[PDB]
DNA sequence: ATGAACTTCAAAAAAAAAAA
């Protein structure tokens, strides 16, 4: 707990994916996908790019589905994309959670299809039951630290003279690369 | 000053740009709450002025399609057949409105001798407490009438209670000064609302 | 011209029919799209007082100058005539292509959207045509049809309110004998401006306020607030005017004001 | 939701099968087919056929009833039921064929709410 | 404000660099540019066409601006180097010669005119070589694709020059600054003061500039043009004095947001909303945007524009706005505009009536209920239609339904008589009709249209009293119970039984429940038959008798009651409680 | 040119059928969802006397601006081709196509016509004019589910074992339409509205119902048709007045109405002699 | 065709049976519920009348338009593959389909049909036009809750070897539905239909139920058609002014009836005669 | 000369859910 993965062993065993690492080790990869771009940037989307598998009700769907400890498809990109825009600025938060909330149901629209405002103002539920879930059993509570101070730099790093808003989504699918990949 | 407090169900202080297609201002014009002022009294002596309208209710609209007359009516031509001369105007109505329009008044070059500015005055008050007038108040169109009263300081409540909208540039009232007898040559002057803090006031010009 | 100021509730109402359609919406009766109470805008009343003096008079002194091409088929001298031999002109006023006031001549009778009483309920009748009109789309093999609409007010106690004011009777010449044609418009109206779409519409009482002022001795709101219509205590959804209680109040007018009941 | 004396013969001989039911589902609870289950689709329909055979059956349930009270108490309603029934009609009339299951579940209900019966049955 | 508004989006997308007519011009769809060489020789007829699948003529060129010929005289008008194939060629297609040629006396003229005070252009004077030519005109009509400009009416035709290779004639750095002279002093001599919409002295326009997209052609938005809508002998345009650089700027406004994106149909009603003065943009969000934020006007329109495509989308979210923007809803007259929107109100304003909408029709929903929870427009009005939304009466539905939905205005009684005919023809109630009927009975009630009953709920109202919803409820409850009996059934109760107990309850619940003691036998759970039996007594104690016909107004409650009570039965554990708490 | 104004209450009833479907609701009978109460619009009524005029009439001077294989603009351009082809100078031409129809067409003659639409043809008000007819009592509408034992087309489902469209027969178990109507003299004027033509219009609204049957409609009947006919081409008295005089109300204790049986209409000859008169023409 | 118009009533009872189940309810027979008198559609005697003609006739001119096997655009079809395939230029295309599926198919000759389906064949009235049947009396519909000792398919199969699958048979204990009927001469121009074809239909409608036999019907017979001819094509008398005349009671002193027996159908012909027959082909 | 009648103008416009 909580598990990320549950994969039914080709022995007909069954070994889960520790939530922990799984989000440890996506954002660790997705801070060497990103170059000077979004190295600690796209990290804390990956952070947090599965928060919502912390969610309780997830826990026991990703158990029903892939047969752990013996059918809903309960969302779970939400979760974490609202996390983010609370925690770290309306800029930074939207700018991850276009990442998260996108990182299985592909990129989505602020506004028109699959919309995150959407999503995000109807995510205060789910991400209540996954942050739930997160400070519940585990995962000390400086895991997400979500430095905006600290984001701000590889933001900065590669924003030089701010951020061009004609290309910001460059990043936007690039660090969702970083991401989903 | 009289506090004047125009009311009616519906509204159209049409908006000069919007008037085949008419469209009210979204509050009273200073032009149709001065002719109000007018259809309750008036004379070639009194020169009536708005000095702040107030918005009573809130800026609600109704789009209302009349099949309006296309044309004048002519000496010439001694009938219209209206479905030869048919248009379909539109008519972005102000439903539920009401406007405590504070308007004063002076005397003009023609005020004659009796030029008692009090006896004008309380014609007009006596007018619009018993309710006279010389013109059931038209609310920018006649089709619409000015359930008015005449109040002291202030006997309802504006609904744009905080800052608000700023309506841009509203006719304020029409400029009959070039004008001979009745209103022949004229023009619009025009204000900034200033903003419609919560009643706006006007400029005299 | 006549010496006192007249403000009247008329009191019409539809019974299956469309009192006055809306060309926003096809010919939906005009409903208010809040409280869905109907509209019936006063030029459609302003019409069938048009088109009654058109039926009645047919003679001088009496046409309209707004006349139905489908009912009936110096300066301040031709704009007298026109307040003469036109009683529209006189009565519901005019915009004289020449005029004093860039045109007008607003005539005495000055009139409101007659608002129903209370919320109608627009019954949306999709009726057919057994018949296309043109060499259609669908003017096709198996038949012509031009499947429509016609709607109806199931029914709708109207309620206007008229300001004849003597002041403009003085210019328009709007005598007496004209704002007697006026009341016997308005009562006589609806029985005469029958049709399809207005079905049956029946002037319900017209209630008007003869003013011993020019100026008029009340204000028109507390005046027609004297004529109280209510739908009735047991009646759920109005259906005729005898669901309405027309309780008029003349009980303290009677200082100098006139409830002429023209209608009621 | 009871009209006890609501007089429509369908609703009396609802509450009374109602009431009759009541008394089999409580003479013997563990009951494979209680008279809804065999006789209420005629009850409903034709009175005369079963509610003759209904009463036959009605004072051996009474008798079955172990709390020799209790049987007082649901003959007691029994009773003043039938005071609505001046005869089992022959066949229920359409408006009585509805009112019957309306009889049914409303007495069947003022049965099964707690203290309704034996209340009622002590202001008697 | 209403042109106020334009003016003040088209000072702000001239300033966003978003490339708007700048002061002269128009984006013209110019279907047919010409080619020409130096000195005249017709070299191609271009056809800058291929866009939305009718086929619109032509790539928007910001030529000089259309002159609103409009009149019999309209030949004289000629506008300067676009108009027309009946003004370049004096070719007309219906129109007649002296029609068209006195067009081309007239547009070869404005060209001339043009030449003698723009010369050593290269392509004015090769335009003006080519309008002096009437040979390589003539070879214009035997160009290759000529036959598609004959075509289609009104063809605009204009002049590229080659060598300049995408820049018209009407686009060199001569023309440019003539129509930025010609609009300037030509129209800067005109009736003085005083603007309607800036305020500013600035000489007035009479002939407002045919905005196009909302009538069948560019109509002049705010034009008082019959002998009374004139006001004070004000005639045409001085009946509302805009200033030329207004007028000029709100028509063109019209223009690009009836050609933009902004463009939406609301319903029936096309609607140009865009982004009001967006706030200073607080500054922390600013540190990372670099300029910083520019106020775009068009930007978050989206908000708006994918409000009104969320009750189609059924992807509304109850917005919280603060972020007002300008809607717009012109729709036409004949050829005039009628402004029937006009919102500087937030999106969270303008949702009150999806909201309200989605409120209405909200209905319950089990756990994973492949249902949305706002179900989508055309997939609720697809519980209407026979098998699939398209026969869904365009006019009295989806045409009105919408309308009903995009202003809060009360549903049709054709909701009702459709969703009951749905109801009782595909034999249940598919949330879309539970729903949809439960919005058109919120709403008859709001509207004073269904008085004695109260507003009905989300959640099954275990009360109600109704004695259409009460019944639709035992009809829940009676085909759940023999659901539950028979688990598979080939003809439930619904499907056997649900057309005459909706409508005609007497016909039918005599009947229903006599099959009811049989499936509470057969329930293996002989306590859930007790749950079942129970909550049939419930339902059934809110019926005093089955009426003999449901009204129009309950069969609608019927198939709300029957829905609120069946997914009450399928909650998780609904029944076993409120069993459980008697 | 009639020269009285008549004002006339029409009860007709419907057994069992459709008086007049509402499209909008399948077929159901136009129901005041309201109060329940039938509706039989306008143009139902006018049908049903349009039917009675194609049956009965059947000349010139008696067109009813016709039947299925009706384009309008057939008989609206056929009115351009007459004495009025081109020397009534379009302004006037119209007006004269108007009135060719006003002596041709016994439809446009008695109702109006929306003639406007081909080379314009007029457009005449009609002088007489129905009311939707609002049946007296709530029609409990009985919406029958028949069957068809034979599909239509080649159906998503006209599959192995049976073919069938089981479809609805909506019928109303009875009611009393209370149709209003107003024959005005001065549109008798314009469009030529005979006393002739207006007493086809009467055996038109006594018999148009024992004529125009259907499945959908089953067994309609005129129950009553009490004409108002008033000394001048004006009222005597206001038409509503006159309506009321011709009471029409369930029996005296009937819950539900099943006939004309379990109405009791009463009339109010009493008063009226002014100078009107009541001519009771099916009560 | 038929120069004459008629109204016939048909009297036809029920004796242990369901005479038209109500799809919508269950099968129970078709009721007017706040009366609770039976109904009987008009499409199901003029099914049974479509049986009988199928039945009996066996021949061309008098096809029916048919049974399940009956995907009615296959016989539309069939008429635009005739005289008409090209020669009738698609606008009167259906009518001369009209013409065609009138004379074939006595079902659309008789009755209408609504043929405008699809390779449109028009729309066709049908001169006879049944109404729905309200029985005399309540009937007072049974409900006979049956067996069946079997099942259907094995998964109603009983967990133990005993299948059966009780089922309900809803039976009319008696009813006498009371159809009137009206063969409309104007339509009978339309379709052809002709006063062989009538005959074909009076005895059809005698003999309709003495054919039509179901588990269901039980015993149906044809209790009385009195056919009231008139003398026009219109009608000498309202139609319910005749339908009047065929007063059906139950007889003095039966609580509710259970058999013909139980109703005294009193037919008044004393003086309809005033230029109009009255003829009693059932009864 | 003023105002209806008429003649030009211009050449539409189109959508709509999943679910991680
Ligand atoms: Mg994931």
């Amino acid at each position: 707990d909580y598990i990320a993965h549950a994969r039914q062993d080709s022995s007909n065993a069954w070994h889960s994916h520790p939530l922990q690492k799984h989000l440890q080790k996506v954002a660790q990869l997705a801070k060497r996908f990103a170059g000077r771009y979004g190295s600690l940037f796209a990290e804390y989307a990956g952070l947090l790019h599965d928060l919502g598998k912390f969610q309780e009700s997830f826990q026991k769907y990703i158990r029903n589905a892939s047969g752990f400890e013996k059918l809903r498809k309960i969302p779970h990109s939400t979760a974490g994309a609202k996390y983010a825009v609370e925690r770290l600025n309306p800029f930074f938060g939207h700018l991850l959670a276009y990442l998260i909330a996108g990182h299985h149901a592909g990129l989505a629209d602020w506004y028109d299809k699959g919309s995150l405002k959407r999503r995000l103002q109807q995510a205060d539920d789910e991400l209540a039951a996954s942050l739930s879930g997160f400070v519940e059993s585990s995962l000390p509570e400086d895991f997400f630290p979500l430095s905006d101070d600290d984001l701000m730099r590889d933001f900065f790093a590669f924003w030089e003279d701010g951020a061009k808003l004609e290309e910001l989504h460059i990043w936007m699918r690039f660090l969702f690369s970083c991401l989903v990949d | 000053r009289f506090i004047l407090e125009i009311s009616g169900d519906l509204a159209c202080f049409t908006r000069s740009e919007l008037k085949v297609e008419r469209v009210s201002y979204p509050v009273i014009t200073p032009s149709a709450a001065r002719n109000i002022l007018m259809a309750i009294l008036w004379k070639p002596a009194i020169r009536w002025k708005v000095l702040k309208i107030e918005i009573l209710k809130p800026i609600q609209w109704t789009n209302i399609r009349r099949n309006e007359v296309g044309t004048k009516m002519s000496e010439r031509s001694g009938s219209l057949y209206i479905e030869d001369n048919r248009q379909q105007r539109a008519s972005m109505l102000l439903k539920d409105v009401a406007y405590r329009i504070h308007a004063d008044f002076d005397m003009t070059s023609e005020a004659g001798e009796s030029d008692n500015y009090v006896k004008f005055a309380e014609m007009f008050k006596r007018r619009a407490k018993k309710g006279q007038y010389f013109h059931q108040p038209y609310l920018g169109c006649r089709e619409f009438p000015c359930d008015f009263r005449l109040l002291e300081k202030a006997e309802d409540g504006l609904p744009l209670e905080d800052i608000t909208q700023d309506f841009g540039f509203m006719l304020y009232d029409m400029d009959f000064s070039k004008s001979d007898p009745r209103d022949s040559n004229n023009a619009e002057p025009m204000f900034y609302q200033c903003k419609a803090v919560n009643g706006v006031i006007t400029v005299p010009p | 011209t006549i010496e006192k100021r007249y403000d009247f509730v008329f009191l019409f109402d539809v019974q299956d029919g469309n009192p006055n359609g809306d060309p926003d919406a096809g010919n939906l009766p005009r409903i208010d799209p809040q409280t869905g109470e109907g509209l019936v805008t006063d030029v459609c009343l302003k019409r069938k007082v048009r088109n009654f003096i058109q039926m009645t008079q047919n003679d001088e002194h009496h046409d309209i100058f707004i006349r139905e091409k489908g009912i009936l088929n110096k300066t301040e001298a031709a704009r007298q005539y026109m307040c003469s031999r036109y009683y529209d002109i006189r009565t519901f006023g005019a915009v004289m292509t020449t005029g004093k006031n860039a045109g007008q001549v607003r005539g005495p009778v000055q009139l409101t959207f007659s608002r129903s009483i209370d919320p109608i309920m627009t019954l949306e009748h999709s009726i057919t045509r057994m018949a296309v009109t043109n060499e259609k789309d669908a003017s096709e093999t198996g038949d012509n049809r031009t499947m429509g609409r016609k709607f109806t007010v199931p029914y709708g106690l109207y309620r206007c309110h008229g300001f004849i004011s003597t002041h403009f009777a003085k210019q328009t010449g709007f005598s007496e004998n004209d704002l007697e044609l006026f009341w016997q418009a308005l009562v006589n109206m609806f029985d005469h401006d029958h049709s399809a779409a207005r079905g049956q519409m029946n002037a319900r009482g017209l209630y008007v306020f003869e003013h011993s002022n020019n100026l008029g001795d009340a204000p028109a709101d507390s005046l027609f607030k004297r004529i109280q219509v209510v739908k009735k205590d047991g009646v759920e959804v109005v259906r005729s005017f005898d669901d309405y209680l027309v309780s008029v109040d003349d009980k303290n007018l009677e200082e100098t004001k006139l409830l002429r009941k023209l209608g009621g | 939701g009871l009209d006890r004396n609501r007089q429509d013969i369908g609703y009396v001989l609802g509450r009374l099968f109602a009431v009759l039911e009541k008394i089999q589902a409580e003479a013997n609870p563990g009951l494979n087919a209680t008279i809804a289950d065999r006789y209420f689709g005629s009850a409903s329909s034709t009175p005369i056929a079963v509610f003759g055979t209904l009463m036959r059956l009605l004072p051996h349930h009474l008798n079955k009833l172990e709390f020799e009270g209790r049987a007082v108490q649901l003959q007691w309603e029994i009773r003043q039921i039938l005071e609505h029934c001046q005869r089992f009609p022959n066949h229920l009339n359409l408006e009585q064929q509805g009112l019957f299951a309306i009889g049914y579940y409303h007495e069947t209900q003022f049965l099964f709410t707690k203290d309704a019966l034996k209340n009622l049955f002590n202001e008697a | 404000m209403i042109l106020h508004a334009l003016t003040q989006y088209y000072q702000r997308k001239a300033e966003s660099d978003g490339g708007i007519a700048q002061e002269g011009f128009e984006n013209k769809e110019i279907p047919f540019i010409i080619v020409i060489d130096k000195q005249g020789n017709f070299i191609q007829l271009e056809d800058t066409r291929e866009l939305k699948v009718k086929k619109k003529v032509g790539r928007t060129f910001l030529v000089p601006k259309g002159l609103g010929r409009s009149g019999s005289k309209s030949y004289e008008v000629s506008n300067l180097l676009w108009d027309h194939y009946g003004y370049v060629l004096a070719y007309a297609g219906e129109k007649g010669q002296e029609q068209a040629d006195k067009q081309h006396a007239s547009f070869t003229a404005k060209v001339n005119e043009l030449k003698q005070a723009l010369p050593d252009d290269a392509g004015v004077t090769a335009v003006a070589a080519f309008l002096s030519s009437a040979e390589e005109k003539s070879k214009v009509m035997q160009a290759a694709n000529w036959a598609e400009c004959a075509k289609v009416k009104g063809c605009n035709l204009s002049f590229r020059l080659v060598d300049e290779a995408v820049d018209l004639v009407c686009q060199s750095k001569a023309v440019r600054e003539y129509v930025s002279q010609a609009n300037q002093t030509q129209s800067d001599n005109a009736q003085k003061g005083i603007c309607l919409v800036t305020g500013k002295a600035a000489p007035i326009a009479r002939l407002h500039n045919a905005v196009k997209g909302v009538n069948a052609k560019p109509a002049p938005f705010a034009s008082v043009n019959l002998s009374a809508f004139e006001s004070y002998g004000k005639e045409q345009g001085f009946a509302f004095p805009i200033g030329e650089q207004a007028m000029f700027e709100y028509t063109t406004a019209l223009n690009t947001l009836l050609a933009g994106e902004n463009r939406f149909r609301i319903g029936d009603v096309t609607t140009v909303c865009w982004g009001a003065k967006r706030t200073p943009l607080e500054e922390s969000l600013a540190s990372m945007i670099n300029g910083g934020g520019k106020d775009n006007p068009d930007a978050h329109i989206d908000a708006v524009k994918a409000l009104y495509k969320s009750l189609y989308n059924g992807q509304y979210c109850k917005p919280d706005g603060e972020d007002k923007f300008y809607l717009l809803g012109l729709s036409p007259n004949s050829a005039r505009i009628v402004v029937r929107f006009w919102h500087e109100t937030t999106v969270a304003a303008l949702s009150e009536s999806i909201a309200a909408w989605y409120d209405d029709l909200q209905m319950v929903r089990g756990e994973n209920s492949p249902y949305p929870e706002y179900m989508p427009l055309p997939r609720l009005l697809g519980n209407l239609v026979l098998d699939g939304k398209m026969e869904n009466l365009p006019s009295d539905l989806i045409a009105q339904i919408t309308d009903a939905a995009l202003n809060n205005r009360v549903l049709p009684v054709s909701l009702l008589q459709a969703a009951l005919r749905r109801n009782k023809a595909e034999q249940k109630i598919t949330y879309g009709r539970a729903s949809l009927l439960k919005a058109y009975i919120n709403r008859a009630i709001r509207a004073g249209r269904l008085k004695n009953m109260k507003e009905l709920t989300m959640g099954l109202d275990r009360n109600r009293q109704d004695i259409g919803y009460v019944l639709g409820r035992l009809f829940a409850v009676l085909e759940k119970i023999q659901a539950e009996a028979n688990p598979g059934l080939n003809a439930t109760i619904a499907d056997r039984y649900f057309g005459s107990a909706s409508s005609t309850p007497i016909a039918v619940f005599g009947t229903l429940m006599r099959l009811l003691p049989h499936h509470l036998n057969k329930l293996e759970f002989e306590g859930r038959a007790v749950q079942l039996q129970w909550e049939i007594r419930q339902i059934l104690e809110h019926c005093q008798r089955f009426p003999n016909h449901l009204n129009l107004e309950q069969q609608g409650l019927f198939a709300i009651g029957y829905y609120h009570e069946t997914q009450f039965l399928f909650t998780k554990d609904a029944l076993k409680n409120l069993f459980n708490e008697a």
